[PDB]
This record gives C-alpha cells, structure tokens and sequence, in this order.
C-alpha cells in the first residue's frame, strides 16, 4: 500500500472493539453523549483529534421511595416543543 | 353483501378460500352486537354484566360530559332521532355513490394483477 | 390413431404439447381455425385428417393439497381437492397405492378424502379452509367452534354489580429490531477475480444502490431501539430498602448477584431466544438496554408516573396504586381496606409469569420468527452462488480459462446478471420486512409511553381489562410487557331504577347506580358493590318528578 | 419407467435414502418440500402424480 | 402490507369504538362519540 | 368502511413458466431456488 495508508494500518492509537479494530482514535476513559456511532456502545467525536469512548445513557439521579413522604410542585413552566 | 359483488386455473393461478366463511364472520358480529346491547362496555373487560339500555345510554351520555337527566327527560325524542338516523343509512348506502369503493378497490387490484400475469405470457 | 380423454401428447400439424382432446365445441368456422382463448395456447384445434374439433385441456390441473400430522408422529394423509366435487376423478389412471387416498366429505373448498368428518366441534388445529379444520390415531375433520355458547339475561330494572376483583398479569411480546446485514457487492459477485471487477464497474452504480439501501436499514434498527427505550435520559436507581407496601418486585428488578444484572424474568427470556456478508453489531448492547429498562422500572415503582412528564416526584407505592384504582373507577378506600389481599394476588400472579413462558412452546414466538427469517434469507442468498444461471460454470475463473475472450463475455454477462438479480431480491425482502419491524417499533414505543409512563384509558390496548400498571422487560430483538389489569368477579343481581323521586322531586345519582336488595335503596359504584345510604350529598336534584320513566317511590332525606 | 426421485447424499456421494415421488401424496409432499421430514400442517403439491401418455402423431 | 395496516386500524376501532367509549377526537366518527355497531362486509368491516 | 383481508392467491411456479415442457423443468431447476422463494413468500401472505 501507499505510505499514507500505512499510518492508518498500524499505529499507537489502536483500540480493538467488538465491531473490529479502530485506528486513528484514542480511547478515553470518560463517557459523554453519542456523536458518531461506531458499534457495541462505542461512539466517536472530534474534540483537536478524534476520540472514541463509551456512550453515556444520562445523568445518574436517585429518587427516594420514602413512605409517608410526598413531593408536590409549587411552581410550573409552560414550554413549546416542535414536532 | 349484494352491492359489493376462472380460466386462470390452466396456468397455475389459484385462489384459496378463506378460513372463516361469510356466515361465520357474520355470526361473530352478532355476538358483538348482542354483547354491546345487553351489557355496556363490560363484556370486553371480563364477564358480561346486564344493564338496561336507557341506563347504559345515560352513562355514555355522562362520558361526553352531559348529566344523566338529559337522556331520561328526552328519552322519546332521542329514540326517535336515533331510529330515523338508522333508517337513512340503508338508503344512503343503497344509492352507491362510490361509497363502498374502498372495499371494491381491493378486489379490483387483485384481479388486475392476475390479469396482467396471464397477459404477460404472450 | 386418435385418443380422447387421455393425457396423450397432441401433435396436430406439428404442434407439440400434452393435453386432453375432449370433444368439439366453440363453434369453429372456416375463418376461425386454430382458435385460442385469453389463456392462448390454442385451447381448441381442428383435426388434420378430418374436420372435427378438439378442445385441449391441461392434464389434471387439480392443485391438490395434502394434510400431514407431521412426520414426527405416524404417517397419515388427507388430500383436499380444490374446486373438484365429490366425484374426484381428474385422472383415474394412476398408481394403485395412492388410489385409496384420492371416507368422503364435501367441503366448500372441495371434496376431502382421507379423513372422517366428525359432527362435533373443537378449537381449530390444522386449518383446511371453508370453516373446517383437521386433527390427528387418525386425522378427523371437524367444523371450527367460535367459542363457548353464552346468553345474557337482559332485563330492565335489573343490574349485575361485581362484588370481587382479580388482579391479572398478561405478557405481551413485540419485536423491536432486525439484524443488520452489510454486503460488499464487488466481493459477492466477483470473487478473487480482478477481471470480473473490470466488468462489474462497467455495469454502473447498481452495486452502490444496493449497498446504500442496506445502510438505511442498518441505521434504522438503532433508531428503533432508541425509540422504545431511551425515553428517559435520567437513570434512576432502585431504593436500598425494597419494602414497597408489601408488594414484591424481586422478579423484575435487577438481581445484584447476576453478573449481567438481568432480572430473573429477563434471564429466562434471553435463554429461550437462540462470502462478503457481514452482521454488524447493534449500537446498544444488552447491558445498556437492560440498564435503560431498569431506569424505567425504577422510575415507576417510586415517583409514580410523574417522571414521564417532568421532574420525578416521590410518592409511596400504597398511595400510587390507590390513585391508579381511582382511574379504573374504584374509590381509593378499596385499596387501603384490601391492601393485604391485593398484594398477595399481585405477588401470586407475577410468580406464575415465568411458568407460563416456560410451559408455552410458542412463547417468544414473535421474536424467534424474526431470527428464523433473516437467517434463512442469508442462507438462501449464499446458495444462489452455487446456482448455474444458465452458464458453463459457476466459477468465474473457470469460464475465463475455458473460453475465448469474445465467447467469455457472453457467459460472464449471463452470470453477472444472475448474481445481481438474486442479490437485489434479498434487499427488497429486507426493505419490506423493515417496514413491518418499524411498525412494531412505533407500536412498542407508544405502549411504552402510554402504558408504562402513565395509565391508559383505552379499552383493550395495554391489557385485557382495566389497565393498572405496566412493566417492560428487555429481550433479544424485542421487548416484553407485563400489564397489570383489573378484572371484576363474583357478580350479583340487584334491582335498579333510573331515578328516585322524593317529596315530589326527582333524585338522580351523582355517581354510581341506584340499587336495592328489595327492602331499602342504595347507591353503589359501577365496578364494586359498596352500598351507601342515600342522602342529598350523593344525589343531585334536577328536574321535576313525573318526567322520567321508571322512577320508584322512596325517602331520600 | 419415467419417475421423479429425491436423491439424498451423506457428503460422500452415496445414497442413504431416496424419496419416490408420485408414489403417494405423502411422498409427493416431501418431493415438493425437498426434505425427508415434513412438519405438521397442510401443503400444496406440484401435481407429480400425472405422467404423459403415448404421443399421438397427427 | 397496506391491508395489514388497515386491518390493525380496524382492530383498534373494534376494541375502542365498540367495546367502550373513546375520547379521541375524530376517531369514532365526527362529534362526541357514544357507541358504534360493527357490520360485516366482503373483505372488510363497516362501523356505524 | 375499512378493508380487512385480501384474496389469497397461490401460483405453481413450474406450471406458469413451462407449459408442460419436460425439458424446461431442467432449466428452471438449474436457475435456482426462486421457485421455492416465491411459493414461500405467497404462503406467508395467505396465512397472514
Ligand atoms: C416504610 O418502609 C420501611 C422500610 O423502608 C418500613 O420499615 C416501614 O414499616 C414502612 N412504613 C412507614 C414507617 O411508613
Ligand atoms: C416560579 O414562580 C415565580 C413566580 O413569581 C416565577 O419565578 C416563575 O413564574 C416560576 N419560575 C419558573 C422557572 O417557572
Ligand atoms: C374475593 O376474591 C378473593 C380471591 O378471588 C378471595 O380471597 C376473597 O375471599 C373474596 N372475597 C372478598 C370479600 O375479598
Ligand atoms: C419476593 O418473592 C421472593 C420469592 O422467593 C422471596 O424470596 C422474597 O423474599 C419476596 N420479597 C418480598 C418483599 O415479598
Ligand atoms: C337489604 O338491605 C337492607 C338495608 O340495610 C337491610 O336492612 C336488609 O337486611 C337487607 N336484606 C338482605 C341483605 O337480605
Ligand atoms: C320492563 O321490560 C318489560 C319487558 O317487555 C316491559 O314490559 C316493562 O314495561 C318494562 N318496565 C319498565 C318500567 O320499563
Ligand atoms: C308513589 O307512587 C305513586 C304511583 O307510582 C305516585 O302516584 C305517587 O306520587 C308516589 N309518591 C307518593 C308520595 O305517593
């Protein structure tokens, strides 16, 4: 192959995935929302360089099933969506 | 049934009769019609529970936000209006102003596809 | 010599073909010779030696249907003749072995021979059509039964008010996604042959169109999963304590001991469900899909349904069920006065869910059908490579080495067209099946929003009966719902009246119906027998008396 | 005698069993299904029972 | 495929317009819905 | 008015293509398994 193709054939930024081998992206231990899907829960984005990670479902919020306890609203907000 | 209304067996084209005949299907609707008159909206969610029809009409009137006294105080007027409305249905459909065209288009397309299959053999 | 009513091969005037001569009809004329109908094929012919006419008929176009109790059991057959009446003599000449299997019954579809008709009726087993079914030591044809005969004793001034309920749980299975498949067109039809590729690009972008079409299907499957699940971005966590007012959820909440955190019901579901082509992995793995399911499950046990419309507002489960009971039309007092009974019924009902799935052979059939379909299509597509497609050899290289350059181009073009035709057929099937899966995905998404995130008043939408709750469970290429419904039971008859007139004024019930055992009149709701003393609070005075049919004298006070 | 046979091989070019089509409706169904095992259900055959008679030259 | 979509639609009308009272606007006819009656037809169904 | 079911049609592939031609049987057989594919596809429609 051409010398330019060998850079993406074998390098330091190698991260095997269930989908297959990924070259040209660095695996980040942090998790964010999905930007470019890859497969098997792996998403990539161009932060300077292309970074691959695991997509995060969302913020981890815990509610309390405290019996004899209730939370009732004291305000409200009117919002308009778009379908 | 009345208003809705071959040689392709040589070439392999065949028509499979339906599993449920017209009489069998009509019997199913009779059960639903009988179920929804003697009982109101209860036979579809468990055992059938008997209820007089004016009582059922009053509570279905309550569904749209109209109090029960309206139906009872106008039972004769409502019944006459409902009775006349049903009668107009038969003659309106009997005129056949392409009203049943939705069902006939299904049959027409099926015959069109079979016809063009045989003609393609030439 | 000439032979009539036989399967001989007619050769009048050098016209080959096999048919039945029959007799002279159709009013042949000197101009009208060698006539043919819309079916063509010269259905009528004139004799060469004489002036008689012969009407050609295809040799026994019966199209018979054979019913089999499966080769796993003993061998038996009952041939059904379509269109042919009781005579059943299309071609009497035939091997003597199958002569008995032409016990004669004439159905609307036709004459059935090989089984005995039973005047008794049962649930349909092997559908034969025309309202007749079959069932195997010997197969018997029985008219199908629409159900158990029932009669309602309709009568005015009579009402049947339930006195018991029954918490029932039902299982609903819905496929959500297919298996993504990607194919390299160049590799599939032109294997290890650069010369073949030199001829493939001459065809144009036909290969590109097929690849692009499959790309849309593949990206749609991830969207379908993102629609059913991923409806709540917040990920809630089951409370440490699991005392949900005596209710038990240990069979649906994630098991900490399980390495995959799948619930015991989910684990049961997972076990039951079992070149140039590629099977791309789904974007959302099971460990993340199950996490999405746990978030919805943990968001409904606590915080009620509010979490589906904004912030999650904690609400004790015994209170939550009460509100849901108000929806079906049962005053909350019923839930609090019968909390022990309802909790036991819910616990007992959910316990039998696993046994119902395990016992049923057709359980998770909808999910398995998807797996058995696309896998079969891939196997069928592979077998098309061995197909000759009217070529000297299926091996591209073989054709090149064994044929001249001007003679080869004909054969590869013949082979290239065959492979391309087979490939595009598979893509079309996938596109059609994608629409069917998409409809289920949209339907599954709707049920997630209306049955889980809230309570639905639609009749026979979530579950059979009055809907109370709904719990989703992940499954391979699909979802499973556990609808909790309300079913009345133990109904008793009572005497009713449209209104009660007191002191010259009509009194209609504000809610519920008027009942009386025979001595005193009462007011009860329409879904639970709760007698109540008639007063002015529960009855509103509207209209003058003597205007309603069926009023009864009583003292409202 | 002209007949139709469903030959089965065991990956060694030897016949283990053969389905004699047009012998009876049970065997003809296997010929149409192209499988020695037939699942429970109703199936439509390909009309292998009939065979051409002697040709008539006219 | 189109027939199946219509068949599924007919099932919903069967289960909501007839088996109960539907609050969905313009679903079971025009106006405030009260009740409906099925009627069989060749290769189809008719609601009143 | 809503359609529910359509006409169940089944066609024998061999008879349609070859008009009682024994030699044509061989050729169609060589073509592949399209005959089984179409019959199976129509069977699913009929059952549905
Ligand atoms: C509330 O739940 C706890 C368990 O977390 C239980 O011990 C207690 O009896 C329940 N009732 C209260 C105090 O309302
Ligand atoms: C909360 O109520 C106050 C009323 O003065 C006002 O800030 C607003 O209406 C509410 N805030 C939001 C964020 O809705
Ligand atoms: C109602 O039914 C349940 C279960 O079917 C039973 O345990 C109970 O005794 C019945 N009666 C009452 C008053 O709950
Ligand atoms: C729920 O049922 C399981 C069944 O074995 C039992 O082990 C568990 O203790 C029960 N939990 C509650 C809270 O009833
Ligand atoms: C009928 O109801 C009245 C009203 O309380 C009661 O006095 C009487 O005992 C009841 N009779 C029965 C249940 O047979
Ligand atoms: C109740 O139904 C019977 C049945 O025909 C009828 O004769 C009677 O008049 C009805 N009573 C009332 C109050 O409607
Ligand atoms: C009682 O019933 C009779 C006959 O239905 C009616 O004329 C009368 O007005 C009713 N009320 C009293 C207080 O008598």
């Amino acid at each position: 192959l051409t010398p330019t193709w060998r850079v993406y054939s074998t390098g330091s930024n190698v991260f095997q995935t269930r989908a297959g081998c990924l070259i040209g992206a660095e695996y980040v231990n942090n998790s964010y929302e999905c930007d470019i899907p890859i497969g098997a829960g792996i998403c990539a984005s161009y932060q300077q360089s292309i970074i691959a990670y695991t997509m995060s479902l969302g913020a981890e919020n815990s509610v309390a099933y405290s019996n004899n306890s209730i939370a009732i609203p004291t305000n409200f907000t009117i919002s308009v969506t778009t379908e | 049934f009345n208003k809705v209304t071959c040689a392709q067996k040589f070439k392999g084209l065949t028509v499979l009769p339906p599993l449920l005949t017209d009489e069998m299907i009509a019997q199913y609707t009779s059960a639903l019609l009988a179920g929804t008159i003697t009982s109101g909206w209860t036979f579809g969610a468990g055992p059938a529970l008997q209820i007089p029809f004016p009582m059922q009409m009053a509570y279905r009137f309550n569904g749209i936000g109209v109090t029960q006294n309206v139906l009872y105080e106008n039972q004769k007027l409502i019944a006459n209006q409902f009775n006349s409305a049903i009668g107009k249905i038969q003659d309106s459909l009997s005129s056949t102003p392409s009203a049943l065209g939705k069902l006939q288009d299904v049959v027409n397309h099926n015959a069109q596809a079979l016809n063009t299959l045989v003609k393609q053999l030439s | 010599n000439l032979v009539k009513n036989k399967c001989v091969n007619f050769n009048f005037n050098g016209l080959k073909g096999t048919g039945v001569l029959t007799e002279s009809n159709k009013k042949f004329l000197p101009f009208q010779q060698f006539g043919r109908d819309i079916a063509d094929t010269t259905d009528a012919v004139r004799d060469p030696q004489t002036l008689e006419i012969l009407d050609i008929t295809p040799c026994s176009f019966g199209g018979v249907s054979v019913i089999t109790p499966g080769t796993n059991t003993s061998n038996q057959v009952a041939v059904l003749y379509q269109g042919v009446n009781c005579t059943e003599v299309p071609v009497a000449i035939h091997a003597d072995q199958l002569t008995p299997t032409w016990n004669v019954f004439q159905t609307r579809a036709g004459c059935l021979i090989g089984a005995e008709y039973v005047n008794n009726s049962y649930e349909c087993d092997i559908p034969i059509g025309a309202g007749i079914c079959a069932s195997y030591q010997s197969i018997i044809a029985y008219t199908m039964s629409l159900g158990a005969e029932n009669s309602v004793a309709y009568s005015n001034n009579s009402i049947a008010i339930p006195t018991n309920f029954t918490i029932s749980v039902t299982t609903e299975i819905l496929p959500v996604s297919m298996t993504k498949t990607s194919v390299d067109c160049t590799m599939y039809i032109c294997g290890d042959s650069t010369e073949c590729s030199n001829l493939l690009l001459q065809y144009g972008s036909f290969c590109t169109q097929l690849k692009r079409a499959l790309t849309g299907i593949a990206v749609e499957q991830d969207k379908n999963t993102q629609e059913v699940f991923a409806q709540v971005k917040q990920i809630y966590k089951t409370p440490p304590i699991k005392y949900f007012g005596g209710f038990n959820f240990s069979q649906i909440l994630p098991d900490p001991s399980k390495p995959s955190k799948r619930s015991p019901i989910e684990d049961l579901l997972f076990n039951k469900v079992t070149k140039g082509l590629t099977v791309l992995p789904p974007l959302l793995t099971d460990e993340m899909i199950a996490q999405y399911t746990s978030a919805l499950l943990a968001g409904t046990i606590t915080s009620g349904w509010t979490f589906g419309a904004g912030p999650a507002l904690q609400i004790p489960f015994p209170m939550q069920m009460a509100y849901r009971f108000n929806g079906i039309g049962v005053t909350q007092n019923v839930l609090y006065e019968n909390q022990k009974l309802i909790a036991n019924q819910f616990n007992s009902a959910i316990g039998k869910i696993q046994d119902s799935l395990s016992s049923t052979p057709s359980a998770l059939g909808k999910l398995q059908d998807v797996v058995n379909h696309n896998a079969q299509a891939l196997n069928t597509l592979v077998k098309q490579l061995s197909s000759k497609f009217g070529a000297i050899s299926s091996v591209l290289n073989d054709i090149f080495s064994r044929l001249d350059p001007p003679e080869a181009e004909v054969q590869i073009d013949r082979l290239i067209t065959g492979r391309l035709q087979s490939l595009q057929t598979y893509v079309t099937q996938q596109l059609i099946r994608a629409a069917e899966i998409r409809a289920s995905a949209n339907l599954a998404a709707t049920k997630m929003s209306e049955c889980v995130l809230g309570q639905s008043k639609r009749v026979d939408f979530c579950g059979k009966g009055y809907h109370l709750m709904s719990f989703p469970q992940s499954a391979p290429h699909g979802v499973v719902f556990l609808h909790v419904t309300y079913v009345p039971a133990q109904e008793k008859n009572f005497t009713t009246a449209p209104a009660i007139c007191h002191d010259g004024k009509a009194h209609f019930p504000r809610e519920g119906v008027f009942v009386s055992n025979g001595t005193h009149w009462f007011v009860t709701q329409r879904n639970f027998y709760e007698p109540q003393i008639i007063t002015t609070d529960n009855t509103f005075v509207s209209g003058n008396c003597d205007v309603v049919i069926g009023i009864v004298n009583n003292t409202v006070y | 005698q002209p007949r139709t046979f469903l030959l089965k091989y065991n990956e060694n070019g030897t016949i283990t069993d053969a389905v004699d089509c047009a012998l009876d409706p049970l065997s003809e169904t296997k010929c149409t299904l192209k499988s020695f095992t037939v699942e429970k259900g109703i199936y439509q055959t390909s009309n292998f029972r009939v065979q051409p008679t002697e040709s008539i030259v006219r």
